[PDB]
């Protein structure tokens, strides 16, 4: 059924035997520990060990389980908190795993999908507006170390609350989120976070973090993604965030070094692309005729001193439809979200938005990447002609519109709201010192006043010359009353 | 599936001479008591040292300003 | 307090319980000469099913 | 060029690499099992109080040692076409190697022959027969003539289980 | 004859045969699996064993597992009834239609077009795009490379390229996405039905697809570009036609090549690639050329990894041109797309005795001036720009008009930029450029040549801008 | 039972047992040395071999001589009759005060604290340190990172916080010393005496010290690391207590790792470190953490080699903090101490919902002037002063003040700064600033607020000037 242990060392154990294991297939060991066949050569199979390898010792015993690896699936994980196995950790008892699903499965080809159409929205201004997300997509949050790559996927789950208590079955998103490398103290103290503001709910939480052993660690994003395979594969929803794959990338490096496989640049072995690559794909918009669902995938990345160049910040983003970059210099310098418009891009554009958000913000994204220039060139206190005096003399009051707080998702019909406050030119005469405790108003007030307007917005998604005509007053019914 | 379903009978033969013999949790030694004792001090920690049978009186405290 | 006080209590006896099968157990076999008959037995029960 | 005869025991993949070959030069000539002995007396040939002055000696080389090998060949019960797989570890440097090439000739005769699998407690059971576990049974009737999650891993752990009856 | 598995890591298999040796390159069968498995044989290591790559996923084989010497190199369904039909690294079809129907069949490894099979005319291919034609044109029947660092507009350009250039044509286009986005592929098939140069219906498809993503193995990505050009090999060869031939990305080719290279045996080389990148490339880029017999226009697009154009990918690539787009990051974030960089972009035809000293002395004057205005950009922007002088403010103005009348709305492009797409016919672009040139437009404003078409449509927004 | 060496390199050794073979982490013992040396398995090479790290100095060992298993790990004292006694890395005592007679033992490697027994409790652990306290609060029994290169004075604010923090504490102190100074040591040793944490008199000692210095092994330096680790876990754990650990420097454990990995016979990974280094660390590393049960405050300095912040050992470990406080040359070498970048050093509390949005106003105000200094910081070295817009002139003078109100000379450099020790209460540090903030001070020159208290000892000092 299976045999012999050859030599262990640093989660690497050779066996003389297991002769009919198929590669990639998980074997078992004398201690009842899972681990894993990676190299079949003449005379030995080298295995990952799944954990402690202390347990293991020269001859011991390995048994073949004749399955390629494979994990729980399934409503029966929403709101629990799984290992990179599918194993409960969060003191609850087993799931209701009857439906199982291999880790190891390839990506949706070129028919089983179509176009991303499928608005997913982050309630982030900064996002929805001028690099929108949409179900299919992957859009890949790339940045320094705390510079607010996480506060991104949180604020899009803790968003997806108005969608998951409500009817309409479409707009309806779960939420999976792959941990890899954190420490504990952390993804709890997130978890704790998800919980408070209710979201824990809709959300599967695999994680795989620092202590856990190195095999765990780059699988883990794998299963996570099984897990988020039969939400589309049937017809509903998924958004998994692997946070991050820089810290998944290290890991699959060290089992490849300690498997003796020859270490290519910055010592990541040759496949390293091809990991983060078979992986992303796997994120679909399905087509109709295959369920119509989707796993859109907001994979993360950490920059060293904002070098894009490391092997793998430059890997990932060749790879994703597009990416949001953080930047901590803007960050202290007051931009929270710490964004960086110009050098954020969403390959899948308006394709992705209501055409309420289109009509105040499709042309800003190429507006927003000409004032930037157009105010570093004529910097200095001299004089500029009649076109080029005014795109300055807004740009200022708009970036202090996507200046948002943390943890407060805004829904679409609220963002279209304030981005025609600007867009309209109903700012274009304010100090850019107020233009916060101005929309923190307008804001609650046209709330308060006319749930009507937003009603509308909200369901057709669109703005038709009545609610631009009902707006064209609540607004100018505010700058005069204020200032003027 | 036939020379199995009675061995697993070894196992409440024993689980009976145990789950009856009154008189102290059996054979103990000392190692059984030390331990419930560590095991009732960090229990007795989280929570406080006043008495656990009895309900708290209540101090209370003004409002302070920032 | 004691919804503690009762729960390391109802394990940590029932972990002394169930391991004291152990120690019963592991006297039943290598005592008992006559739980070595019982070995051959239900051993030969499984070249034939396989089979 | 020529052909080989790779019998299915196979064995290494990197060094016992003239092993895999007289199962091959053998099967010319059917002399498997002249040397399957030749081999066995060899073994000892060499682990005398008197061989080993050469045996694990960088000091006298490829020349007398070769040469000094047409003795240990030609006089003994050899002298056939299997005084050669030394004259060749006594070229190729590999003298100090030769009891690994003796002992998986074997465990690539006694698969042609013999198989393998062993009981549990004691010696081989030597089933050298057409089907495997189909006298697996036959040959050890003369051996008699001569539930709380915890205790689920504690039951297990003592049937197939252990430091036990295994000594 | 039959072989068995020997051993087995990641993508490279190694297998052992009792007789029947197959010559490196010879596409092996892998005995019972639930989807083809081939074996591009690589290498005899002796002893009767190859090493070889899987042109897909190893997970599931198995050491000793059946393995069949196909006697030949992969094969494909070369010929015209792959039109509109979506093939791949083996042949296979996948646009799940059932088998490709065809009794010719061509190795997708052959030697390459012989010297004195070598075609020296070369005419002027207009694209309607105005930065290509005027200061770079592409010639009809030659190797184009489109340059282009993550997020630059490669792809989209290499859209608009299909969409203008492929469909008023009347031969045959094989368009093959090698190592990219599979999202991207199924984006193009239904593009390439509306307007259908891919009918479902009937049999008038212009446009063989050959697909293989960055989804796929080390072994497929190695290939697909071998196969897609095997395609485009035949409609060449056979009709005197001429054939389109679109990759993206001939850059994934390198790459997978070295994700195995490792695993086969290389000590590494120069930034870490194949010993070999650069013979990988040249038996290879050789192919896909012109000969006297037909004419293949071949668009690649290159990837330049973390924009190092000097990264021996890229790098290497440039000597198998004859006109070099390349695309600049720090153009495109101005927002001037497409992205090119109008003194990094190359065309042979570049000559004025094959364009005409109006359309070149009006490039090369354009060109100049961009680099005029480039050289007084670090004086300007940090010590006071009105110390520059009448003839220099005069230089700066005019060029940075010409920089942006370079700015196109693509087609393809309206869901980002917000305009509808634009196409300008090679003398209004000279025209336009001449004139910008000449001191005719001084007067109007800036954003009047951001992104409009003919010359007209720029004096068209330089009264909407005014009242 | 027995086997012997057949190997030996560096603190690499290979041992052949022919019967029974140890699990991979079993101390072993050396037969034949005036000299505890112990072994420690860390590989099966097979045929009935095992690779060991030692623990020692390997001169002497011979190919033959003995090993017995010890049928453990690495076990060391545990409990309170450590508190005031100086042990080394195998739990042998060095302040040659005879043995340390403890009831119990602890392994010194251990599995890591499930997600289960994890807290979120937040509070706000103030130190009295402004540039801490005001931009990046170290939180109780937070996770608490010193990073700096050679020099910038890591050791010195660990010193200050144990003075500021461990002084007036009601709880168990650990302290490891990892690979740094002996000297380092017998200073703390006596420094602690006389102030009395450590009392040779009685058991009313408040600190337990676990020392493996840069004189030892690697394989030394690899495990010390673990030894006070351990330590401090118990005083957590059977005895749900506040724990306070103080490592220095826990650096050297990476490159300790690194000195090894190369003969255990692993392939080089990125700049030549272990290809094991982040979960090498994480494992050692997670187990320092705060459960339900206990509670331990962590302190770690973190060398950075040749300044490097990416050097994969410092960048590694940002990973494991909840506070960081980065030490740069660039700032030192400006007299600005302690040398704290304000635009690198973070904490995962600075949250107005648990700061209270004016510290996190005052904070994030004083945050952007400087960012907003260092972005003209090119064009007044290339241009001067002068070519500053009027605006501007203002932005730097304002931001250079803020600049040098976050010096503050600290209670140890008393020898150093000459000046004395000043500690700065959460209110007077964000109060000071906000003023300066809101420029109430433009009329005072830059000095008068370069070190000092309370924003007082500024404009007090102004005018001794004038
Ligand atoms: N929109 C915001 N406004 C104000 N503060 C914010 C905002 N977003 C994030 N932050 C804060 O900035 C810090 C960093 O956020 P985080 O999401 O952890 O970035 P990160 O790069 O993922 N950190 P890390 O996981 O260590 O890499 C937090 O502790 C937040 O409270
Ligand atoms: N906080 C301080 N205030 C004033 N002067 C300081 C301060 N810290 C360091 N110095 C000076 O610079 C030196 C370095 O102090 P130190 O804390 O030992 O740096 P370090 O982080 O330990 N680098 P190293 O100990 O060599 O690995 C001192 O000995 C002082 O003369
Ligand atoms: N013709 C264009 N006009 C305006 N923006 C463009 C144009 N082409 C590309 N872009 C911008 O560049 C982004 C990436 O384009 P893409 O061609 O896919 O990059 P790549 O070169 O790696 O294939 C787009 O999603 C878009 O926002
Ligand atoms: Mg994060
Ligand atoms: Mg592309
Ligand atoms: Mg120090």
């Amino acid at each position: 059924e299976t045999g012999r242990v050859l030599s262990i060392g640093d989660g690497i154990a050779r066996v003389h035997g297991l002769r009919n294991v198929q590669a990639e297939e998980m074997v078992e060991f004398s201690s009842g520990l899972k681990g894993m066949s990676l190299n079949l050569e003449p005379d030995n199979v080298g295995v990952v060990v799944f954990g402690n390898d202390k347990l293991i010792k020269e001859g011991d015993i390995v048994k073949r389980t004749g399955a390629i690896v494979d994990v729980p699936v399934g409503e029966e994980l929403l709101g629990r908190v799984v290992d990179a196995l599918g194993n409960a950790i969060d003191g609850k008892g087993p799931i209701g795993s009857k439906a199982r699903r291999r880790v190891g499965l390839k990506a949706p080809g070129i028919i089983p999908r179509i176009s991303v159409r499928e608005p997913m929205q982050t309630g982030i201004k900064a996002v929805d507006s001028l690099v929108p997300i949409g179900r299919g997509q992957r859009e890949l949050i790339i940045g320094d170390r705390q510079t607010g790559k996480t506060s991104i996927a949180i604020d899009t789950i803790i968003n997806q609350k108005r969608f998951n208590d409500g009817t309409d079955e479409k707009k309806k998103l779960y939420c999976i989120y792959v941990a890899i490398g954190q420490k504990r103290s952390t993804v709890a103290q997130l978890v704790k976070r998800l919980t408070d503001a209710d979201a824990m709910k809709y959300t599967i939480v695999v994680s795989a973090t620092a202590s856990d052993a190195a095999p765990l660690q780059y699988l883990a994003p794998y299963s996570g993604c099984s897990m988020g395979e039969y939400f589309r594969d049937n017809g509903k929803h998924a958004l998994i965030i692997y946070d991050d794959l820089s810290k998944q990338a290290v890991a699959y490096r060290q089992m490849s070094l300690l498997l003796r496989r020859p270490p290519g640049r910055e010592a990541y072995p040759g496949d390293v692309f091809y990991l983060h690559s078979r992986l992303l794909e796997r994120a679909a918009k399905m087509n109709d005729a295959f369920g119509g669902g989707s796993l859109t995938a907001l994979p993360v990345i950490e920059t060293q001193a904002g070098d894009v160049s490391a092997y793998i910040p430059t890997n990932v983003i060749s790879i994703t439809d597009g990416q949001i970059f953080l930047e901590t210099e803007l960050f202290y310098k007051g931009i929270r979200p710490a964004i960086n418009v110009g050098l954020s891009v969403s390959r899948v554009g308006s394709a992705a938005q209501t055409r309420a958000m289109k009509q105040v913000a499709g042309t800003m994204k190429l507006e927003l990447a000409q004032y930037r220039e157009v105010a570093a060139f004529a910097q200095f206190g001299s004089d500029l002609d009649a076109a080029t005096q005014q795109l300055l003399s807004r740009g200022v009051r708009l970036t202090e519109l996507l200046k948002q707080g943390q943890y407060s998702p805004m829904a679409i019909e609220e963002q279209v709201a304030v981005i025609y406050a600007g867009v309209r030119g109903y700012l274009d005469k304010l100090e850019p010192s107020k233009i916060t405790k101005f929309e923190n108003a307008f804001l609650s007030h046209v709330i308060s006043q006319h749930q009507a307007l937003l009603g509308k917005i909200r369901t057709d998604g669109k703005i038709s010359e009545e609610s631009d005509a009902k707006l064209k007053e609540i607004v100018t019914n505010f700058l005069a009353g204020f200032e003027a | 599936l036939d020379p199995v379903q009675k061995l697993f009978v070894d196992k409440i033969r024993e689980y009976r001479t145990k789950r009856q013999t009154s008189g102290g949790p059996v054979d103990a030694g000392p190692e059984y008591q030390q331990d419930l004792d560590r095991e009732l001090f960090k229990l007795k920690q989280m929570y406080g040292k006043a008495d656990m049978n009895t309900f708290p009186n209540f101090t209370f405290e003004d409002p302070k300003f920032e | 307090y004691h919804i503690s006080v009762q729960n390391m209590m109802r394990q940590k006896e029932q972990e002394h319980m169930i391991n004291w099968v152990e120690k019963r157990v592991v006297q039943s076999i290598s005592a008992q000469q006559e739980k070595e008959t019982i070995a051959k037995c239900i051993a030969d029960l499984k070249l034939l099913s396989k089979k | 060029f020529a052909k080989l005869v790779r019998p299915p025991v196979q064995i290494y993949g990197i060094e016992g690499r003239y092993a895999t070959a007289l199962y091959s030069a053998a099967s010319k000539q059917n002399k498997l099992e002249q040397v399957e002995k030749e081999l066995l007396r060899v073994g000892q040939i060499l682990k005398e109080p008197k061989m080993a002055a050469s045996l694990l000696n960088p000091y006298v080389k490829r020349s007398v040692k070769v040469k000094s090998l047409s003795d240990m060949t030609a006089k003994e019960k050899f002298s056939p076409l299997t005084s050669n797989l030394i004259n060749l570890l006594a070229e190729n440097g590999r003298l100090t190697n030769t009891p690994a090439v003796i002992s998986a000739f074997s465990t690539m005769m006694s698969v042609h022959r013999g198989e393998v699998p062993c009981t549990v407690t004691t010696a081989s059971a030597l089933d050298e027969t057409t089907l495997t576990e189909l006298k697996t049974v036959l040959k050890s009737f003369l051996s008699k003539g001569q539930k709380y999650v915890d205790m689920s891993a504690k039951t297990k752990i003592q049937k197939l289980s252990r430091a036990m009856r295994e000594i | 004859t039959t072989g068995r598995i020997v051993a087995v890591i990641g993508a490279v298999v190694d297998v052992q045969f009792d007789e029947g040796l197959p010559p490196i390159l010879n596409a092996l069968e892998v005995q019972g699996r639930e989807t083809r498995l081939v074996l591009e044989v690589a290498q005899h290591l002796g002893e009767s064993t190859v090493r070889t790559i899987a042109m897909d996923g190893t997970e599931g084989l198995v050491r000793g597992q059946k393995v069949l010497d196909s006697g030949a190199p992969i094969r494909i369904p070369v010929g015209p009834e792959t039109l509109g039909r979506i093939m791949n690294v083996i042949g296979e079809p996948i646009d799940e239609r059932g088998p490709i129907k065809t009794k010719q069949f061509a190795a997708i490894h052959a030697e390459a077009p012989e010297f004195v099979e070598m075609s020296v005319e070369q005419e002027i291919l207009v694209t309607g795009i105005k930065v290509v034609d005027l200061l770079a044109p592409y010639a009809k029947g030659g190797k184009i490379g489109l340059f282009g660092g993550a997020g630059v507009g490669k792809t989209v350009l290499i859209m608009e390229l299909i969409n203008n250039v492929a469909k008023a044509h009347g031969g045959y286009s094989v368009f093959a996405g090698v190592g990219e986005r599979t999202r991207e592929g199924n984006d193009l098939y239904h593009e390439m039905i509306e307007s259908g140069v891919i009918n479902l219906k009937d049999a008038t498809s212009k446009v063989a697809l050959v697909y293989g993503q960055m989804n796929e193995p080390p072994g497929a990505r190695a290939r697909v570009a071998l196969t897609g050009l095997t395609v485009a090999e035949y409609f060449r060869d056979q009709e005197g036609q001429d054939v389109l031939l679109f990759i993206d990305n001939i850059f994934r080719f390198t790459q997978a090549g070295s994700e195995v290279s490792a695993l086969l045996g290389r000590i590494p080389s120069a930034v870490g690639y194949q010993p070999t990148l650069a013979t990988d490339m040249g038996t290879m880029q050789e192919r896909i050329t012109t000969t006297k017999k037909g004419s293949i226009t071949s668009v690649q697009a290159i990837y330049v990894p973390a924009d190092d154009l000097t990264d021996p990918a890229p790098a290497t690539t440039f000597a198998h041109l004859d006109a070099t787009t390349v695309l600049s990051r720090a153009i495109a974030e101005l927002g001037i797309y497409p992205a090119v960089d109008p003194l990094d972009s190359t065309s042979r035809i570049m000559d004025p005795n094959i364009v005409g000293s109006e359309h070149y002395d009006v490039a090369r004057g354009v060109q100049k001036i961009l680099q005029d205005y480039k050289s007084l950009q670090d004086i300007i922007a940090i010590l006071g720009m009105d110390e520059l002088s009448e003839e220099d403010k005069l230089t700066v103005s005019r060029a940075r008009k010409i920089q942006r009348f370079l700015s196109q709305p693509f087609q393809v492009a309206e869901v980002f930029t917000g305009h509808l797409g634009k196409l300008v016919p090679l003398k209004e672009t000279i025209k336009g450029f001449q004139q910008i040139l000449a001191g005719e437009y001084d007067h109007l404003p800036e954003q009047a040549f951001y992104m409009v078409g003919p010359i007209e449509e720029a004096v068209a927004k330089a009264d909407k801008l005014a009242e």
